[PDB]
């Protein structure tokens, strides 16, 4: 039982190694993908209004999306879905880099 | 390589004099501490008795310009001296015994000594580049060079050298001042060429002195026992009673090895 | 550190002579070797990062010890100095190809590495471990050119080679 | 030292004259192999430590009598010993696969080993076991055929270069026996 | 020692990162003007000695107190280390060619020879002047401008690599003095 | 007997280590340039008879006091001589140019050469003016390709800094 | 294989003088000392089993990572070579008990096994493990007389000094 | 200056390495002699005023010839001086004593003595027979235990064999 377990440990190393890595890479791809902004059409669908949610919950962004009339949420009423930009853009977030090391 | 059987005793013997005279005390001195670390003086002990058969690897003619040059120098080192004369003649690791052994006892080496200021240093590097061209008589390396023979060997060398110049700083000045005079000694002598600017040179620097060799470049170095084991199982060569100084160069006269 | 140059105006030094012919075929030869080996060095420091991360993952995917009590990574500050060694390590890969001999990674690398392994209970084959990853890893030629990940194999295998 | 290049002027000095054509044409198919003599020599310097790793722990497993106690192979200083001359059989068979020749070989490593071992004690028999050893390993590393590292390289003819390397390794086999 | 790449990687190194694009450019313009680098120190080498010999005869031709019994020059044997020493710093000149950087005349040959000459009494304004002349015949030499010898080659703009040749002895002749 | 390949091997066999990819580069560096060197190698071969005929001839043409009465060539024997010498030194040229590096031609026909030209009141310029006469003389499309003629010079040149 | 009397006679020899009255004392150090040495001797060389079996096992009980399946010992073979070794680092305790000085424990145990150790992928901490162990194992007085405890406690630090 | 102490410390410097169990051993021992060897430290250093007394007119009682002319003690003062080197000799046998090895009497003493014994003329037989006479002097128990003389004789002894 001791040196067959161990003998079960090697076969698994290697694939629930590349399946976490996985999962690492796919995370940091999915964050930066909802940082750099929602587009209309995105916005409209599902994926986008749970998406916009899952910046909102996990305060990663905020994602202007549409008013509760439904006219896109404007700063400035001259172009549509603008933003507020200070101070938060700049700050660096952890979740978007691969490496925590350095 | 290998040694005839007389031979081993009278050069062991001859180290064994030469270790009293650098040591009388028997408190063992600043000069043989060997090593720093506890790996060091073992791989300091491998990589010297591998470099015996690196010597034995060279081309015949190398050995007899090596051979006879210390047979020359060796009575240089005599100082007239019939009867050493004639045993230094009739015995060749013994005449490269004695010249390593009387340089090595008076402290001759630029290894015991520090040089102060770019003057002595670049000295050192001039005379340094000129055994270095003495050695290797083209682009080729010579087989005697030998730092290390495998990986890692050689930084641990690095390690030596760099541990042994900071002795050379530790010396006193009793010490410092007895391998200046007679570092004087063993340039003047050792040389024998009686030029007044030369004399002048070694006037001013000992450490030029320091650094005075056989003409080859490098000191032959003495070893207890060239390639003989300590196991039981030792083949021993069987060596003839005649012997000079080509046949310990060429190896002729051996015959089979025999005991278990 | 050790390169064609540096190898044969050394030699040609110690001859004391000028520098013949042949020393000048082997530079020419540098220069001739020299475009794959700065194609290899410009997509290392194009994905040093996620190498970084796969190669240090499947250092802790291999060996578990490490991260359970004792005498090793028990912090995920000691984790970071694992992840910042093997961003050394493949520092020194790429300036070793920039160079194309094994100089700056010996006598940065690799000289005096096993006494200070062997004091800081450091176990060398977790290195092993990331580097065999890393090799396996990269393809002939998705990730390079083929010229260039012969040079990479051959630079990473000397690593292992001065590590095992 | 002499390379295969050194070897073709070294004869054409014993037959005192010129160059001429047959042995520069046997020295253009030299220079046409040169890059698979390149590559066979960085497969082999590559998997280096592991065939020497390999090659001396099968020595000892074939016969106990090393490890046993009296054996040469017994304790540290001399496994140590042991492995470190290997590692240098290996390095001067590698440097007869760069220059094509085995003149470097035979003056630097081979000339006055097998008196050597026979004054150390150490048994020959062994040695040219683990020279046979290393000769199949690198073989198998040379010809892309280990079962432990596949490295990717365009296919061709090296048999040629095989037969070279296997003629090193028995000439020290041949050499310590 | 350093050559253009160990440069390159040392800087790096004290900017602690990775090597970058421009460093990288910078050395693929080394790589591109590499045959002109090699024909360059193939034209100084193959002329070197016959530019020793009219630097060192042009330097006592200047001023005849060298000659004078009483200077540095008088003697056979003075004249010998003289002539010898123009020799070995034309010597590790063509090395800082074959190189591109500096660092191998730095510490081979530049380190303590001031204080050497002083030392000596050696006067360093004429050994100042045969590193000068050095530099004229060695960028004569290699812009195929010399009265004695016309090499062919294929034209094309080596301008930058003579200011990098007298840079060299500019930083020999700053040297000594 | 100096090539790329003993160089390279010397310098790590005086390492102990062994070869890098550097010295590889070198080595592939040698296999680059064996091309132009065996043409020249091969048109030497081709007509090294006229070569030194005109090479004697011309080293005649330049100093005739050698044949006037005196130390020197007084006999039909001791212009065969010369003649063969120059034969010599051909074939050392043929040498060098099928090794590639100035090995053979130094350790056989350059090295205690002076002790041998100054014992035997032998002058050294009569060869230079034979080498010179014969550099001059070379053209490199007549003669052969350009870069072929490039490394001809070089050896020739050596030659004379080596007996100047 | 230094002790007392070695060292001391080593000296005096290297001095070529006869042995002074502070080499006798020395040596009446070591003759007093010998009875707590030997009495540690003949105990170890009782249960030396005993004392193995626990050590090996408290070795596969830290690390088991070392019975994977490949890079260490994956049989019952191995183990036995396990188990060998640590026979041997008894033996060897054993010995320098005997002697006195670490000796035979140096030259034998300690000199060169760091390539080995290297070369062999066996990593040094499981026999640290092992010792630390046993050293935590020996209460002072029930199973022996308290000085040869200290005497005991000694040599095995100096293994687990030269193997860390 | 050689003791137990020089010796043991000495010898494992050479080593480069941390004093081992065998050195404890040692210095265990200097400090089991030292109640002996201090003993005698203190009773010399009691009565050295009538030691060397009798030590120099035994000396001048058997060699006559020098106290006669010649070469040799012709005044008051050279005996003076006579007691005097007797005074500096007990005084180098307190040191030799205090320390326990030959170390002080040695370096301070014995060394280079014979060049200026045979260059003053001064025969080193005389001060043999003051020696000998001492130790022939000194009762089993009634100035000293009868371990601590052993520790004197041999002192004594060595003195002579250092000067016959
Ligand atoms: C840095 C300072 C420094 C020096 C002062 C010299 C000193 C020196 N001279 C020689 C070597 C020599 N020196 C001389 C000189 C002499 N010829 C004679 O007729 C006179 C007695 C004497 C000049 C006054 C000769 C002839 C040799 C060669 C000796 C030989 O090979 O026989 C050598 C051995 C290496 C060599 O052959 O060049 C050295 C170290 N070298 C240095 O590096
Ligand atoms: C220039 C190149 C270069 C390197 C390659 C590193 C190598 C290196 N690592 C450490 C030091 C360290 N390295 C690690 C790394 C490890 N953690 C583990 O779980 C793994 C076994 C391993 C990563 C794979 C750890 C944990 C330390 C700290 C060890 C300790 O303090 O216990 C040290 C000592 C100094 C320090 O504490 O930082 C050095 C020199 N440093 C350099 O300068
Ligand atoms: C400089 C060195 C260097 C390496 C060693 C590689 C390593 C590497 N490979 C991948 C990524 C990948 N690597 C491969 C390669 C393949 N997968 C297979 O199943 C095939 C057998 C094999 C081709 C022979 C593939 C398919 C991916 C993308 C998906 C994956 O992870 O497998 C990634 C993630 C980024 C990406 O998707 O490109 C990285 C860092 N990249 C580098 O830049
Ligand atoms: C340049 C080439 C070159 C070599 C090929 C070696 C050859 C060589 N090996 C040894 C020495 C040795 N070689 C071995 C090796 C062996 N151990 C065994 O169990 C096996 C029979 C065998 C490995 C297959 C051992 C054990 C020693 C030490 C022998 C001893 O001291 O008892 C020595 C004596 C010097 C020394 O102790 O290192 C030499 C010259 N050295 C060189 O310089
Ligand atoms: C500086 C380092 C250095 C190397 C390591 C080699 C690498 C190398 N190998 C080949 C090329 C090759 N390499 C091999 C080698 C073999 N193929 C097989 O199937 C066998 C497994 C193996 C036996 C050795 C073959 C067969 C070729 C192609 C044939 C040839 O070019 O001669 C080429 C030609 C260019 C290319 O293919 O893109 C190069 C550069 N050359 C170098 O300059
Ligand atoms: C590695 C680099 C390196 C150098 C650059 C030289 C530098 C150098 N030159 C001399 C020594 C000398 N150098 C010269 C040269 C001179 N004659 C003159 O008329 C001019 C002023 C000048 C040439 C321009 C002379 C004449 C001597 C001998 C001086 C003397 O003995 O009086 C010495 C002392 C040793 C010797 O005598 O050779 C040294 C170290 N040596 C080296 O090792
Ligand atoms: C192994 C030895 C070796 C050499 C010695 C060089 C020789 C060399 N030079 C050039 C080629 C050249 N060489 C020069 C050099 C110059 N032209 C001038 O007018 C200046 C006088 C001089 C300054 C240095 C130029 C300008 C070219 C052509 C431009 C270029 O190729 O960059 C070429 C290109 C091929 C050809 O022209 O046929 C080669 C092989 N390369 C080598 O591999
Ligand atoms: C020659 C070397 C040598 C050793 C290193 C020991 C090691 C050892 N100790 C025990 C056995 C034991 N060892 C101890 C000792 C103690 N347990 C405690 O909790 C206390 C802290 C500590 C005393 C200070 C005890 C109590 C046992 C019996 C029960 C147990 O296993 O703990 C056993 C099993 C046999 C037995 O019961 O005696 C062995 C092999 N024996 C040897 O012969
Ligand atoms: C540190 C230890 C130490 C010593 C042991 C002495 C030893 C000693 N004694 C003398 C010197 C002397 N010692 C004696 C003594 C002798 N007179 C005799 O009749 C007897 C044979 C003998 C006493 C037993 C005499 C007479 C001299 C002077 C000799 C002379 O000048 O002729 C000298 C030369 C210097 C001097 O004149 O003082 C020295 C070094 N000195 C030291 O520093
Ligand atoms: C004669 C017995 C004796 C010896 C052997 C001795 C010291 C000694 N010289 C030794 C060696 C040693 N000493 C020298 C210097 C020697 N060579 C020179 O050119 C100069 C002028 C020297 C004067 C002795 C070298 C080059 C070496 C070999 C280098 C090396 O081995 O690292 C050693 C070995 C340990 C070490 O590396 O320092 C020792 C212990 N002191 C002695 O009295
Ligand atoms: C052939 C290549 C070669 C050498 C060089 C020596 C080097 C050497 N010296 C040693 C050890 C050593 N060395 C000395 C110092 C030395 N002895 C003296 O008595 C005096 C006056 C000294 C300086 C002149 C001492 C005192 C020791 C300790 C052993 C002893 O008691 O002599 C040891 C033993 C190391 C160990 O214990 O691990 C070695 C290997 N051995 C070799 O194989
Ligand atoms: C201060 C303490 C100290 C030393 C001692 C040296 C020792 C030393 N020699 C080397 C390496 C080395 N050594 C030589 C041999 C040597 N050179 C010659 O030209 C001749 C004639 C020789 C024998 C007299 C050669 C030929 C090399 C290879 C480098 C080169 O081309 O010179 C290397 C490089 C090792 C490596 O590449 O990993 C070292 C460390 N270094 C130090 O720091
Ligand atoms: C039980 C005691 C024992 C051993 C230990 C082995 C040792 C061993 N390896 C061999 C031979 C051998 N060994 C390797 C190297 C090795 N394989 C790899 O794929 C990798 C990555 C390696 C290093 C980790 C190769 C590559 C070969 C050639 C055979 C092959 O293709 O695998 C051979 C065949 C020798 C011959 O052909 O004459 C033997 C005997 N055998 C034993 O009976
Ligand atoms: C009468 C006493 C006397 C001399 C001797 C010469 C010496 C001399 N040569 C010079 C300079 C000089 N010398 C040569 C080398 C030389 N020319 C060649 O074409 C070949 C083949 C050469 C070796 C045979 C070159 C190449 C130059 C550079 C000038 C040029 O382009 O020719 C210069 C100029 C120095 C300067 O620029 O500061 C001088 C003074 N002059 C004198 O007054």
């Amino acid at each position: 039982v001791d040196s067959s377990f161990a003998d079960f440990r090697s076969s698994m190393w290697e694939s629930r190694r590349e399946s976490l890595t996985a999962q690492d890479f796919g995370a940091v791809a999915r964050v930066q993908r909802i940082k750099n902004g929602l587009d209309e059409k995105y916005l409209m669908t599902l994926d986008g209004m749970l998406d916009a949610r899952y910046a909102r919950f996990q305060k990663i962004a905020e994602p202007a999306v549409l008013s509760p009339t439904g006219t896109p949420m404007t700063e400035i009423p001259g172009t549509p879905y603008l933003g507020s930009v200070g101070a938060m853009d700049f700050i660096a977030q952890e979740e978007e880099s691969v490496a925590f090391w350095k | 390589l290998f040694t005839p059987p007389v031979d081993e005793f009278m050069a062991s013997s001859v180290q064994s004099q030469y270790i009293q005279k650098a040591c009388p005390s028997g408190v063992p001195p600043i000069q043989c501490i060997e090593g720093v670390t506890s790996d060091q003086p073992y791989a300091a002990r491998t990589l010297k008795r591998q470099t015996e058969l690196r010597y034995h690897q060279l081309p015949v003619a190398v050995k007899l310009r090596k051979a006879y040059e210390t047979r020359r120098a060796a009575v240089v080192a005599t100082h007239g001296c019939s009867h050493e004369e004639g045993r230094v003649l009739s015995y060749p690791r013994m005449a490269s015994a004695m010249l390593i052994g009387q340089a090595e006892a008076s402290k001759a080496c630029s290894r015991y000594f520090v040089p102060n200021g770019p003057a002595e240093k670049h000295m050192l590097q001039a005379v340094e580049n000129r055994y270095m061209a003495a050695v290797n008589g083209s682009g080729v390396f010579s087989g005697a060079c030998t730092d290390g023979q495998t990986r890692y060997e050689a930084y641990l060398m690095q390690l030596r050298g760099k541990s042994a110049e900071f002795r050379a700083k530790q010396y006193s000045t009793f010490e410092k001042e007895s391998m200046k005079y007679a570092a004087r000694k063993q340039a003047l002598i050792q040389k024998g060429h009686d030029c007044n600017a030369e004399e002048v040179i070694f006037s001013n620097y000992p450490i030029v002195a320091s650094a005075m060799r056989p003409t080859f470049g490098y000191y032959t170095p003495i070893v207890k026992n060239p390639g003989i084991g300590s196991v039981i199982n030792i083949m021993r060569p069987v060596w003839d009673k005649n012997s000079s100084i080509s046949s310990p160069a060429t190896l002729v006269g051996v015959g089979g090895f025999v005991q278990p | 550190m050790k390169s064609v140059i540096t190898t044969t105006i050394s030699a040609a030094d110690a001859a004391g002579r000028f520098p013949s012919s042949s020393d000048l075929e082997s530079i020419q030869g540098n220069i001739q070797r020299a475009s794959a080996r700065l194609e290899a060095a410009e997509k290392l420091s194009g994905n040093h990062e996620a190498v970084v991360k796969e190669a240090g993952d499947a250092c802790f995917a291999k060996y578990s010890y490490l991260k359970n009590s004792g005498e090793a990574g028990d912090s995920q500050e000691k984790i970071n100095k694992c992840y910042r060694d093997v961003d050394h390590y493949m520092r020194l890969i790429n300036y070793s190809l920039v160079v194309g001999g094994t100089g700056p990674l010996d006598e940065w690398g690799i000289a005096g590495s096993r006494e200070v392994y062997r004091t800081l209970n450091l176990p060398g084959s977790a290195y092993i471990a990331s580097f065999t990853f890393t090799r396996d890893r990269l393809c002939v030629p998705r990730d390079m050119s083929s010229q260039a990940g012969v040079e990479f194999v051959a630079a990473l295998d000397y690593v292992i080679n001065s590590l095992s | 030292m002499l390379d295969a290049f050194s070897r073709v002027v070294v004869n054409s000095d014993s037959k005192a004259a010129y160059v001429g054509g047959s042995d520069l044409q046997s020295l253009k198919t030299f220079i046409s192999d040169g890059n698979k003599r390149l590559d066979a020599v960085n497969c082999i310097v590559s998997n280096a430590s592991c065939i020497v790793s390999d090659a001396i722990s099968g020595m000892i497993c074939e016969n106990p009598g090393l490890i046993a106690p009296g054996g040469n192979c017994y304790t540290n200083r001399r496994m140590a010993a042991c492995l470190r001359d290997g590692e240098i059989i290996l390095r001067y068979v590698s440097y007869a696969l760069l220059a094509g020749d085995s003149s470097v070989l035979d003056d630097r490593c081979l000339n006055g080993l097998k008196e050597t071992y026979i004054a150390l004690g150490v048994p020959t028999a062994s040695t040219s076991r683990a020279v046979s050893i290393m000769k199949a390993a690198s073989t198998a590393f040379i010809m892309n055929t280990a079962s432990g590292r596949k490295i990717e390289i365009a296919a061709g003819d090296c048999q040629a270069l095989q037969s070279e390397a296997a003629a090193y390794f028995d000439k020290v086999g041949s050499a310590v026996d």
